RNA sequence: GGGAUCGAAGAUGAUCAGAUACCGUCGUAGUCUUAACCAUAAACUAUGCCGACUAGGGAUCGGGUGGUGUUUUUUUAAUGACCCACUCGGCACCUUACGAGAAAUCAAAGUCUUUGGGUUCUGGGGGGAGUAUGGUCGCAAGGCUGAAACUUAAAGGAAUUGAC
């Protein structure tokens, strides 16, 4: 059972996620990017954190796996802005400008004595 | 102690009927039969609506009352209400809670959750329960938007509508948004109706 | 059966008060409950109450403000002297500060203090704080 | 009404209802009896004296595994046989 | 130094409140002791009883402790605490900070006459808990306390000076005592009484009027 | 409560409920103090003027904390046609 | 008188393991009625009876009042049967707790130290003991009533944890 420890997974992925195109199928280069851009003591644990970043670019090229990428959050921000609907249902256009309600609704807002379009559509049981 | 600015609107009202807040519930408790106006022969009850706006006239008075408007806080665990109660927050100052409610909140003044309300409003007094009975310790005033079978434990006013339709709950959460801004001084006429449409607060999905 | 309309009486409106309320719809009615009833009237343990009519033995309603802590009654009106005064007001009251053990003497029915000012006895309905 | 009379002509029935419950007291019983001037070997008094028959090795086992130091006494005053305890006497040297 | 967490202890911290009478006309939940350490700094605690609990915990029989205290000033204030920690002394302490917690005020009043202090109570009281029922009754000036020295204790600890106590059930298990007498002392600020028919106006809190202070930044 | 020197002697006067008069105990966190704000000819808010109400944690708790204070609200002028007296 | 089933006793075949005792087949009394006797049960809902007050909710059972309800259309009706709304009077349910209780739990086991609506019966640690004796009822079996001597620091009720 090779299971990666703490340090090689969450540094290839922190790899991955803020430093992604430079990052290659190959491990040989994926190797030396290693050696430039982090500060690893060993050349064996550089060689973990370098395979499992050629692992991992193999398994994201394939679909979005879940890392950190803030490019997304701001879009939901948008998204409750987005579908603002310039005709509401509350709008009387959708219901031909009347206002289809039953018989004790209108008579509550006869009991009200406000003045409203409404079309008294009976119900019964 | 209110002039006749306060009244009751024909497009407001139009908005109310349109979104089913007239329509209550089947069955109804003992404790809300005021707010009935009559029962349809299909068994549906209906919804005094100018109690309605009168309630919400007053609940935006209590809103009003507290100084600092981060206080105030909104809770739902309805769907519906949390599109309605962060969008409320949004225009309002006031802080939301969506979703599922964190007990302890307003107990156990050390974790991170910690908030101290002077005021709580609940969309379903049933779905929120827990936050009512969390409220019920540290003496916060509760304002519930009650339909004609909710519990009425431990709640201050309360607004008769139907928690069951979405243009209801994000309707009345709008009018509420609004008028407690026109009470603010934000919304300085009163002839102008809030710019903001209703469909910001109803609830969506792709 | 109903034996006693005082202790019934005085029941509902004991209950009525715990549940902190507001009004008590009293059937029957006595002329000893409206004499007792203005006793507590006189203090102002209640505000005004109201009899109504049906030709048989009347209804009261009472409105009853937020005052009174207990009211009862002590079933076996019993037989009381004058130092026997000193007894019950060491028994019922919650203090020597206020309190009435009321008393239905040959000169009507009042509180304890109003018998010792008239210097008279006779038997024991109940006790108001 | 906590199922006893309250009327007030019902003295009697409470004082006949005290008289015929206190029989079920331990002293009462053993008083107006005349228990202990029956059949208590002392009949009734707070010393006794006698006549010792006996010096009688008494053994208590369990717990407390002792050996107790009694006497076989035939009192004076009734001719009745009583044992008895004898204290601070491991010899009983002052009895025989 | 203390820093508070809580809203009312950053008030209490700033000196906008005096006396804990406006926590106590305003039914605050306290849930900070340092605002009663500040607040009641005459404030004299007892231990009323530690005791070794022999606990089964996971497989391991040790030894923890139960203490129960009682803090109060001579004057009415009282207050009771039940703790059990693994030491002694983090029984005791955190028992007093417990104490510290659920301090309620007394109303001692006065028997018969309206001479100089109040120096009984100003009716009759009664608490339970378990099958322990206290009863309070007033007494005549200079009477003592007529109580079991547990609760006698927990009576001089309030400034109580004349009292008559009867109890009933198993006043053994003193704790349940302790709870009764204390529920006792809590229910004398609880019962309406013909000098307090008195129709007052409701003040605000000092949440209002010292909200733009005190709120978290 | 005072002396014979006709001075106070207690520690503090209680809050008493509005709803059902009783007194609202220095524990009492079922309670509750409502303010309800004075509002101008233009319809804003006074900040420092409120109308209070008090009610006690039996009250709310009993669910009937809505009601009484429709009928407090209307019974001072702050609703209309809500709070009706005969039922 | 009846006697089909099953079946206290009895008469019997047993056996194989310490898998417990066995069991199995016949079977009188009885079980079923008539004329009488007896009067006991965990005869429990382990909760006396009469009466008032105090929360909801939805099902049913019996009766009744309404409906420009519904259906069977007989032409309209009227029956009935359901549905809706109300009202009594039940047997039960399900929440809570305001209140009670030691707790399980209780809309009464609530309105009880802030102790009183009326009234009947019963109990006073455990055994000895429902035993002894006497009276009474009965053909009998038994029932009702009912001790003391002596002996003893517990016997209990409810809830809680985990170690063979």
């Amino acid at each position: 059972g090779r299971v990666r420890t703490k340090t090689v997974k969450r540094a290839s992925k922190a790899l991955i996620e803020r430093y992604y195109p430079k990052l290659t199928l190959d491990f040989q280069t994926n190797k030396r990017l290693c050696d430039e851009i982090a500060t690893i003591q060993s050349k064996r644990l550089r060689n973990k954190i370098a395979g499992y970043t050629t692992h991992l670019m193999k398994r994201i090229q394939k679909g979005p796996v879940r890392g950190i990428s803030f490019k997304l959050q701001e879009e939901e921000r948008e998204r409750k802005d987005q579908y603002v609907p310039e005709v509401s249902a509350l709008d009387l256009s959708r219901s031909n400008g009347v206002l289809n309600v039953d018989n004790q609704t209108s008579d509550l807002v006869k009991s009200l004595g406000l003045k409203l379009p409404l079309s008294v559509i009976n119900v019964s049981a | 102690s209110l002039p006749a600015t306060f009244d009751l609107t024909p497009e407001d009202a139009q908005l109310l009927l349109a979104a089913n807040t007239h329509l209550g519930a089947r069955n109804v408790q003992v404790h809300q039969e005021p707010y009935v106006f009559n029962a349809r022969p299909d068994g549906v009850h209906v919804i005094n609506v100018g109690k309605t706006w009168e309630k919400l006239v007053l609940a935006a008075r209590i809103i009003a009352a507290i100084p600092n408007p981060e206080d105030v806080v909104a809770i739902s665990s309805r769907t519906f209400g949390q599109r309605a109660v962060l969008k409320f927050a949004a225009h309002t100052g006031a802080t939301p809670i969506a979703g599922r409610f964190t007990p302890g909140s307003f107990t156990n003044y050390i974790t991170r959750s910690f908030k101290e309300p002077r005021l709580v409003i609940v969309t379903d007094p049933r779905s929120d329960a827990q936050a009512i009975k969390e409220a019920s310790y540290v003496n916060i005033p509760v304002i519930a938007l009650t339909d004609l079978d909710s519990p009425s434990e431990f709640v201050d006013v309360a607004i008769p509508c139907n928690n069951r339709g979405k243009h209801s709950i994000g309707l009345i959460w709008y009018l509420l948004a609004r008028e407690v801004l026109r009470l603010r001084g934000a919304l300085v006429d009163r002839t102008q109706p809030w710019s903001i449409m209703p469909d910001l607060y109803f609830y969506r999905f792709p | 059966t109903r034996s006693s309309v005082l202790a019934d009486a005085l029941n509902a409106i004991n209950n009525a008060e715990k549940t902190g309320k507001r009004q008590v719809l009293i059937r029957p009615s006595s002329k000893v409950i409206i004499k007792f009833l203005q006793v507590m009237q006189k203090h102002g343990y209640i505000g005004e109450f109201e009899y109504i009519d049906d030709h048989r033995s009347g209804k009261i309603v009472v409105q009853l403000n937020g005052r009174l802590n207990k009211c009862g009654v002590i079933s076996p009106r019993f037989n009381v002297k004058i130092g026997d005064i000193e007894k019950w007001t060491a028994n019922l009251l919650p203090a020597r500060q206020f309190g009435y053990v009321i008393l239905t003497t040959s000169a009507g029915i009042m509180d304890h203090e109003e018998a010792r000012r008239k210097h008279v006895s006779g038997k024991i309905l109940g006790f108001v704080y | 009404g906590k199922g006893k009379p309250r009327g007030l002509n019902s003295a009697r029935k409470l004082r006949v209802h005290r008289r015929n419950n206190r029989w079920a007291e331990n002293n009462y019983k053993k008083r107006l009896l005349g228990t202990a001037f029956k059949s208590s070997p002392f009949g009734g008094s707070s010393h006794a004296k006698g006549i010792v028959l006996e010096k009688l090795g008494i053994e208590s086992k369990q717990p407390n595994s002792a050996i107790r130091k009694c006497v076989r006494v035939q009192l004076i005053k009734n001719g009745k046989k009583v044992t008895a305890f004898v204290p601070n006497d491991g010899c009983l040297n002052f009895v025989d | 130094g203390w820093v508070p967490v809580t809203k009312l202890g950053r008030l209490v911290k700033a000196g906008k409140i005096t006396t804990i009478e406006e926590i106590f006309l305003h039914s605050l939940p306290v849930k900070e002791f340092q605002i009663i350490d500040t607040l009641l700094p005459g404030l004299q605690d007892e231990v009323m009883n530690i005791k070794p609990v022999q606990k089964q915990t996971r497989a391991g029989q040790r030894t923890r402790f139960k203490a129960v205290v009682v803090v109060g000033d001579s004057n009415g204030h009282v207050g009771l605490g039940i703790k059990t920690a693994k030491e002694v002394a983090g029984a005791i302490r955190a028992g007093i900070i417990i104490a510290k917690l659920s301090v309620i005020p007394i109303r001692r009043g006065y028997w018969g006459t309206n001479l100089g202090q109040p120096h009984s109570l100003a009716t009759k009281t009664t608490g339970k808990c378990g099958s322990v029922t206290v009863r309070l009754i007033p007494a005549p000036r200079g009477s003592g306390i007529v109580a079991s020295p547990a609760v006698k204790k927990l009576l001089q600890l309030a400034g109580v000076e004349d009292v008559y106590t009867q109890s009933n059930g198993k006043t053994r298990t003193l704790e349940n005592t302790l709870k009764a007498a204390f529920v006792a002392i809590g229910n004398t600020y609880g019962f309406l009484t013909p000098n307090l028919w008195a129709e007052q106006p409701l003040p605000v809190s000092p949440l209002d009027i010292y909200s733009d202070e005190a709120s978290a930044q | 409560m005072e002396n014979d020197k006709g001075q106070l002697v207690e520690l503090y006067v209680p809050r008493k409920c509005s709803a059902t008069n009783r007194i609202i105990k220095a524990d009492d966190h079922a309670s509750v103090q409502i303010n309800v704000a004075k509002v101008d000819e233009e319809g804003r808010a006074i900040p420092g003027e409120y109308v209070t109400y008090a009610l006690s944690g039996y009250v709310r708790s009993r669910g009937e904390s809505d009601d009484s204070l429709n009928r407090l609200a209307q019974n001072d002028g702050l609703l209309k046609n809500v709070w009706s007296y005969s039922r």
